[PDB]
């Protein structure tokens, strides 16, 4: 639960940290926007070098809580929400498509003339 | 400093859109969008590296608008923070007339959407 515009705005690159330490760049772009909703197709990126491709569809539901769904090449889907735990942060908690739930610490990249630690708190 | 050009540029498509909302009056939604325009107009005596650029509006299957971006333009380098200013102005008038035009045809909250989009790229904060 947070505004939309949240998401728009600054570079559009990140990093997704997972529960054990995994990093993987997240390079994005928006490509319809609505009141409501948002979509936009993402490109991830191990440690290792390999990349993914998704189609995310974001929304806020009637509530205010930001809930997305995510449509992969692997016949594999995503769902959950998403609460901005600051600026550059949010953090998603959702169920992957076989039931596996997860938690993922989406940050965005700071550019460098200023300050990269963003508590924000 | 070169902040100021920008303001000023700022205001110049605001009056334009004045000028074409307050000649078509002949019409009280197009009066609560000339408010909220006027409204934003008092504070922009800022500029942002990342400006989001529109290349029109597409109705999906149903009759939800959507808007669709052509690109984030990210100035490196200081003219290049007012040429993106002019190609974003210059592609967002655009958007509008289409806009204006669709919701007398039609006939939601897509204007204010709009309006408080503006407001937010260049203040900062979603009002
Ligand atoms: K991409």
């Amino acid at each position: 639960g947070t505004p939309l515009w949240a998401l728009l705005g600054g570079p559009w690159r990140g990093t997704a940290t997972y529960e054990d330490g995994t990093k993987v760049t997240l390079d994005y772009r928006y490509t319809r926007v609505s009141p409501d909703r948002l979509r936009a197709d993402v490109t991830y990126t191990t440690p290792d070098g390999t990349t993914l491709e998704a189609t995310v569809d974001l929304w806020k539901d009637a509530n205010g809580v930001i809930r997305y769904h995510a449509t992969y090449p692997d016949g594999t889907s995503a769902d959950g929400t998403l609460t901005q735990l600051d600026a550059d942060t949010l953090l998603a908690t959702g169920t992957y498509d076989d039931g596996t739930k997860y938690t993922v610490t989406l940050t965005r990249v700071a550019p460098g003339s200023g300050w990269h630690h963003h508590h924000h708190h | 400093p070169i902040q100021e050009e920008i303001q000023k540029k700022v205001r110049e498509l605001l009056e334009k859109l004045i000028e074409y909302l307050e000649e078509l009056k002949e019409k009280e939604k197009l009066e609560e969008v000339i408010e909220g325009l006027e409204r934003l107009k008092e504070e922009v005596d800022q500029l942002n590296m990342n400006l989001i650029v529109f290349e029109g509006l597409e109705v999906d299957e149903e009759g939800r608008v959507w808007f669709i971006v052509k690109e984030m333009l990210h100035a490196t380098t200081e003219e290049e923070a007012l040429e993106n200013m002019d190609k974003f102005l210059e592609s967002w008038e655009k958007v509008f007339k289409e806009l204006l035009e669709y919701h007398f045809e039609h006939n939601s909250p897509t204007f204010d959407f709009f309006l408080d989009f503006l407001w937010w790229q260049l203040y900062g904060e979603p009002m």
